[PDB]
């Protein structure tokens, strides 16, 4: 569970992301494609080339969802219900891949927010992504 | 593999008693029922709405036999699983887009089916050797992903 | 989330375990130690030899806790508070390991309860051990 | 360890810029703080109650430097990690009783640390080379477990 501290940390770090969320979302994807090639099996229909608009388009969607979970940090299960349904029933992404994306998201933020990516913030962002992942995987079985 | 001649012999000898037809259908069906998300690759099989529906689905049972088939033949190249599953590895990646994690889920299901079937016979030491084979198989199959 | 069918299936299967839970506890540990030798890192103080009383005793301990969990299938978080604590603040077993004991527990039930280890029961028990695992690692951070 | 020559050059060029003293302390400290369960091996290190207490603890800093020290040596024998790390793998198993999953967590933290420090220089492709390396090291450190 996220503590007040955690919540503050997350809103703060995410606050800084601002308008770059989209691009950081796309970057996290690319990192993931490159470091964990097995994740690619879920996007057989995508152009995964560098600077792919499909990836850009997708990075934005993911970032909007994370931004939505931060805005509703006290009611994520409900704020993300729809996405939880989609992932459980249509996409059916194996659970292990959530941890891989989370990781690439953390690398991306670290790479962009040196002043904010403090040990305390890092810890909070990790618990947060873990929670988002848990919600998105809650209706799997 | 990093199997001991002793471990090799245990694997080998239990396998001899296996009906691949039946174990194959049961392993794949159990997979589709315990981890419902693996069904994403078998929509064309039909109704997998219930365990009953999965376990009964002939398409499933038949695919299961094909899979253990290939597995079974791999047990004869235990010293080069890599080389034995190379083409199957490419296929799974490039044509089927199956996440290698699936190979590990099945392996574990396989082990539960063997225990189910052999009771007493499937001892800790024997499970241990099988765990090494299923991991070895999954690794071999995932080897060509890029 | 355990459905009512699930809760039923579980209670049934565990019902058949009866006076053998302790032996099954012990057997699952032995299978874990042999199949996943990295798990032994948490028991340096034990005699991990076959038929060791330390292992038997611990086996009972674990079995008993599962029982108590089946019994409070409806209120796990509360029935296992103490255990969640112990694991999070004292034992600090890495979360990956829970998946390993859960698996060795299925294998053990399967090998002992053939008639009862149906596909639907298999699915239920898995979910159950999963929830038990979630409960025991919920206060980690 | 499928490091393409170009992947190996990239690992090496960046490692040239690292202050192991510094990175070592940050990686270890951050592990102890993001995954507090890992603190189980350091009860003689003193106060690890808060991130400040962890990050600043002279013992953590000194140990981190030792760890990264051994890791750097590893980077000069990318060809023989197993050999390089053999006595260390035995020690972690037999004396320290360190669950190998610990090696993977540190690898990930380390990658985040490198990203933290190098910013834009830690490109997608450079991260991918480092991912193979931390995994190769963790595997080498776990090779003698039994
Ligand atoms: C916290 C992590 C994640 C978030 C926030 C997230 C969110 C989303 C969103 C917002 C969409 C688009 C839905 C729409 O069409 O409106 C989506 C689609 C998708 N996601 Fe997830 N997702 C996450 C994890 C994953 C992972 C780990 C994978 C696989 C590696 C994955 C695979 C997919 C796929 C294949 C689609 C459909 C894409 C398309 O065809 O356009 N997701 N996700
Ligand atoms: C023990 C590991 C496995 C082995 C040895 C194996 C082997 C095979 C073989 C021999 C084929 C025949 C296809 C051909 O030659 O054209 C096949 C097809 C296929 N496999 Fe795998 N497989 C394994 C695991 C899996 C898993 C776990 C899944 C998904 C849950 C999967 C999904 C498929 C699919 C979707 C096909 C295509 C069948 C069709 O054309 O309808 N496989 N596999
Ligand atoms: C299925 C989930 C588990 C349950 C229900 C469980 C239950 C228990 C119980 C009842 C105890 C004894 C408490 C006491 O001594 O009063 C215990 C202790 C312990 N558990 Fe957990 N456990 C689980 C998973 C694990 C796993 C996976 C590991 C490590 C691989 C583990 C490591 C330990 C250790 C090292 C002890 C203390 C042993 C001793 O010094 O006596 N547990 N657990
Ligand atoms: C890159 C991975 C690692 C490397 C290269 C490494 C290297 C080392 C070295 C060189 C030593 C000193 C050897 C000696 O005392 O003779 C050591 C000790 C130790 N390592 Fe590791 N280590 C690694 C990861 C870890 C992790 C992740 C943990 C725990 C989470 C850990 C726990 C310990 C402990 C507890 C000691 C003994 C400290 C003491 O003197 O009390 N190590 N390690």
């Amino acid at each position: 569970v996220l503590s007040p501290a955690d919540k503050t940390n997350v809103k703060a770090a995410w606050g800084k992301v601002g308008a770059h969320a989209g691009e950081y979302g796309a970057e996290a994807l690319e990192r993931m494609f490159l470091s964990f090639p097995t994740t690619k099996t879920y996007f057989p229909h995508f152009d995964l080339s560098h600077g792919s608009a499909q990836v850009k388009g997708h990075g934005k969607k993911v970032a909007d969802a994370l931004t939505n979970a931060v805005a509703h940090v006290d009611d994520m299960p409900n704020a993300l219900s729809a996405l939880s349904d989609l992932h459980a029933h249509k996409l059916r992404v194996d659970p292990v891949n959530f941890k891989l994306l989370s990781h690439c998201l953390l690398v991306t933020l670290a790479a962009h927010l040196p002043a904010e990516f403090t040990p305390a913030v890092h810890a909070s962002l990790d618990k947060f992504l873990a929670s988002v992942s848990t919600v998105l995987t809650s209706k799997y079985r | 593999m990093h199997l001991t001649p002793e471990e090799k012999s245990a694997v080998t000898a239990l396998w001899g008693k296996v009906n691949v037809d039946e174990v194959g259908g049961e392993a794949l069906g159990r997979l589709l029922a315990v981890y419902p998300w693996t069904q994403r690759f078998f929509e064309s099989f039909g109704d997998l709405s219930t365990p009953d529906a999965v376990m009964g689905n002939p398409k499933v049972k038949a695919h299961g036999k094909k899979v253990l088939g290939a597995f079974s033949d791999g047990l004869a190249h235990l010293d080069n699983l890599k080389g034995t599953f190379a083409t199957l590895s490419e296929l799974h990646c490039d044509k089927l887009h199956v996440d290698p994690e699936n190979f590990r889920l099945l392996g574990n299901v396989l082990v539960c089916v063997l225990a189910h079937h052999f009771g007493k016979e499937f001892t800790p030491p024997v499970q241990a050797a099988y765990q090494k084979v299923v991991a070895g198989v999954a690794n071999a199959l995932a080897h060509k992903y890029h």
